């Protein structure tokens, strides 16, 4: 089938810059390219259509071009309500339309160091036979930031899974939850609980531990 | 009444081998393209270039339609940009190609108990077949430094192979009739329109 | 699809023998022939054998040199000539006729073909 | 002004059947070829299927074909997406959209905002809320919503007084099929034991409504 790679996976840039978005296809469609922008919740609305002409309705501002796999999106001067994830979708496969992965174009900002807070499992939560070990990396930017799980100084990897929230519409600043899922048997098994935390804002990596039923 | 004779290349008695693909001209009939839409007898239907629900209101200069038979595996090589034994050395589609790709499982029909040997493919070939054509040689291939003055052997063998297709055989191995319409648009008078 | 052989019979030893083998019916199909022999007491041996589109010939090695296969696609007749033969040569002659086109002409010497002849004798004396 | 609505979606065993349903206004609908398009949570957009515009075309991806059917009704004015047989790769958001019918090719005119279809094989469960004590340049402190389903479940803090550097995260569907939240918020580690903070949990599918004490570790 047909692949539509995307690239950058996610930029990041200010109002006013010439933001340029990549769209390149695993083999050769004429010009048929389309570019369409999608909100956080909102449904996904059509800009590009036919690697380079401008949908009714949409501003001037937005512009395509490319011809045959390298195509190109461009915003000449970014706007506020501009921010959102973009996407390519060829169409020389009629019956077989392909989307891209997307680009969001993130609100660029100064670094932010983030705030790491480590919660142990509540003791109610240990009642019922699962433990939740949760680690809070707070107010960073950007999302780029790697949350390792060490037990007993051994890297944990499979346990656990992530969630960030959007941009802040108040200090555009990113926030990760990492929920280390296990049960009791396992929980007693070991004794040192961390929390290691990479983020481009740290001059080194940081850890934040504690010792099982000690507080 | 003059419709365009698509019954007689899907509903054709027999067959030809991918390497000797046989093309059909379509010019000067009115093209009912309902044939396609009510027959849910088709396994694959993939369409480039073109879309054929806005294929019945649109004129053609020409329509060619080719028909061959190859087994599952090698059905997906039948689109623009493939590459393998069919895409490069038996039919290759270029990379603007404008028309529809058609496939059915022709188990039933072109299958016998003793294996149905009259479907060959060309195995060897020194280049890669150029878009919409057609060898039929049998010049036999050169595999070595020792060159084949016609005669077979060491590093020279015969370029076609024959498929083996049995009522047993695997979905991938099983025989498929395909039919590829391909739409040309050119400065002349269109003779091929939809209705 | 008939195959009828025929041109076997008695002949003196180092002498020369030509052998014929009609075939009628789906004459189109043909890709490739080949002649086999078999001794009672023996089994069934590969000969030699032809491909129909442009006529190389693969033979067994106790006949290279001295049999020749050969085919006229308009008679749609495959001949084999004996030359020299041996005491060792006496069998009953098949020729056989298949649809299948193997790339490798040496596939044909153990492939099954898919019709056969009554056969004809080949004494050596 | 061309206005798309979907309904119908909703939450559905694995194997069963589930019917969607567009209503286009404000433009010629029965002049021009519908889609239907799907977005699964967190991936992408794949396209779905295609009727013509007289509706005696249809065309679906390999992976519906033979699974789903498309339909649509000229005199109502609306696209029809029946789905039988639904597996687990089916859960996503479905959209209806306009062809524009200006290319040769199929392009995406206008966007209806969706409807939410689920495939799951677990019943309606009711959230556990736990607290997230804090220690001891300020502190953080929250509460897990662990185990529910399906999806929301609206989080607020003091009974909505609490507004300003609170961070509820997405949920994520853990290997139970549960679905698993977290909701933080972060004060001045001066203010820990005057001030009282409970987090207001309510998951309307379940109907259960819990508000948790959040104080700190005690040792
Ligand atoms: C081909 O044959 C089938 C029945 O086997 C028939 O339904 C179909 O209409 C035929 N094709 C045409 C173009 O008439
Ligand atoms: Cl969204
Ligand atoms: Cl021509
Ligand atoms: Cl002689
Ligand atoms: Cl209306
Ligand atoms: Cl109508
Ligand atoms: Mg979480």
């Amino acid at each position: 089938d047909i692949q539509m790679t995307q690239s950058p996976s996610s930029l990041s840039a200010s109002v006013g810059d010439r933001v340029t978005i990549t769209c390149r296809a695993s083999q050769s469609i004429s010009s048929y390219l389309n570019w369409y922008q999608q909100k956080p919740g909102k449904a996904p609305k059509l800009l590009i259509y036919a690697a380079s002409s401008l949908q009714s309705g949409v501003p001037s501002r937005f512009s395509g071009s490319g011809s045959g796999t390298d195509f190109t999106l461009t915003i000449s001067s970014l706007q506020p309500e501009d921010f959102a994830t973009y996407y390519c979708q060829q169409s020389y496969s009629t019956l077989a339309l392909t989307f891209g992965g997307g680009t969001k174009v993130e609100i660029k900002r100064t670094v932010a160091a983030p705030s790491v807070f480590i919660f142990p499992p509540s003791d109610e939560q240990l009642k019922s036979g699962t433990a939740s070990v949760v680690c809070l990396l707070n107010n960073f930017y950007p999302r780029e930031a790697k949350v390792q799980w060490k037990v007993d100084n051994a890297l944990q990897s499979g346990n656990s899974q992530e969630s960030v929230t959007e941009q802040d519409s108040k200090d555009s600043t990113y926030s990760l939850s990492s929920t280390l899922t296990l049960s009791k048997a396992d929980y007693e098994k070991h004794k040192v609980y961390a929390c290691e935390v990479t983020h481009q804002g740290l001059s080194s990596p940081v850890t934040k531990s504690f010792n099982r039923g000690e507080c | 009444t003059n419709l365009c004779p698509f019954g007689e290349v899907f509903n054709a008695t027999r067959f030809a081998s991918v390497y000797a693909w046989n093309r059909k001209r379509i010019s000067n009939c009115v093209a009912d393209y309902s044939v396609l839409y009510n027959s849910a007898s088709f396994s694959t239907f993939k369409c480039y270039g073109v879309s054929p629900t806005k294929l019945n209101d649109l004129c053609f200069t020409n329509v060619y339609a080719d028909s061959f038979v190859i087994r599952g595996d090698e059905v997906r090589q039948i689109a623009p940009g493939q590459t393998g034994k069919i895409a490069d050395y038996n039919y290759k589609l270029p990379d603007d190609f404008t028309g529809c790709v058609i496939a059915w499982n022709s188990n039933n029909l072109d299958s016998k108990v003793g294996g149905n040997y009259n479907y060959l493919y060309r195995l060897f070939r020194k280049s890669n077949l150029k878009p919409f054509e057609r060898d039929i040689s049998t010049e036999i291939y050169q595999a070595g430094s020792t060159p084949c003055n016609g005669v077979e052997g060491f590093n020279c063998y015969f370029p076609l192979q024959s498929y083996g297709f049995q009522p047993t055989n695997g979905v991938g191995y099983q025989p498929y009739r395909v039919v590829v319409l391909s739409f040309e648009l050119l400065h002349a008078p269109a003779t091929v329109c939809g209705k | 699809v008939q195959l009828v052989e025929s041109g076997g019979g008695l002949m003196q030893a180092g002498g020369s023998l030509r052998l014929s083998c009609a075939v009628s019916g789906r004459t189109f199909s043909t890709a490739a022939m080949g002649w086999f022999r078999q001794a009672p007491g023996k089994e069934r041996e590969f000969v030699a054998a032809i491909r129909w589109s442009g006529g190389s010939a693969y033979y067994a090695d106790s006949v290279k040199g001295r049999f020749t296969i050969s085919r006229d696609k308009a008679k749609n007749t495959v001949y084999l000539q004996m030359n020299s033969l041996k005491y060792e040569d006496t069998a009953v002659y098949y020729c056989a006729q298949t649809h299948y086109v193997s790339y490798l002409l040496s596939d044909y010497a153990t492939w099954p073909y898919d019709y056969w002849g009554q056969g004809t004798q080949v004494t050596v004396s | 002004e061309v206005q798309l609505v979907e309904s119908g979606g909703g939450v559905v065993q694995p194997g069963r059947s589930l019917r969607l349903s567009c209503a286009a206004s404000a433009f010629t609908f029965s002049s021009y070829d519908m889609h239907w398009v799907r977005q699964a949570p967190g991936k992408g957009l794949e396209w779905v299927a295609v009727i013509s515009y007289d509706g005696s075309n249809k065309y679906y991806a390999d992976s519906v074909k033979g699974r789903f059917t498309i339909s649509r009704d000229n005199s109502k004015n609306t696209l029809y997406l029946q789905m039988n047989s639904l597996r687990a790769e089916d859960t996503a958001v479905y959209y209806c959209a306009k062809d524009g019918g200006k290319l040769w090719v199929y392009y995406f005119d206008y966007w209806g905002q969706g409807t939410l279809v689920t495939v799951s094989s677990a019943s309606t469960k009711g959230p556990s809320v736990f607290p997230l004590a804090p220690s001891s340049g300020t502190a953080a402190l929250g509460c897990l919503v662990k185990d529910y389903f399906p999806e929301p479940v609206t989080v607020s803090w003091n009974s909505g007084a609490l507004t300003s550097g609170v961070h509820t995260f997405p949920a994520v569907l853990q290997s139970s099929g549960l679905y698993s939240l977290s909701s933080v918020v972060t004060v001045p580690s001066s203010s820990l034991g005057t001030q009282t903070y409970i987090c207001n949990v309510n998951h309307k599918p379940s109907n259960t409504k819990v508000d948790k004490r959040v104080e700190p570790k005690s040792c």
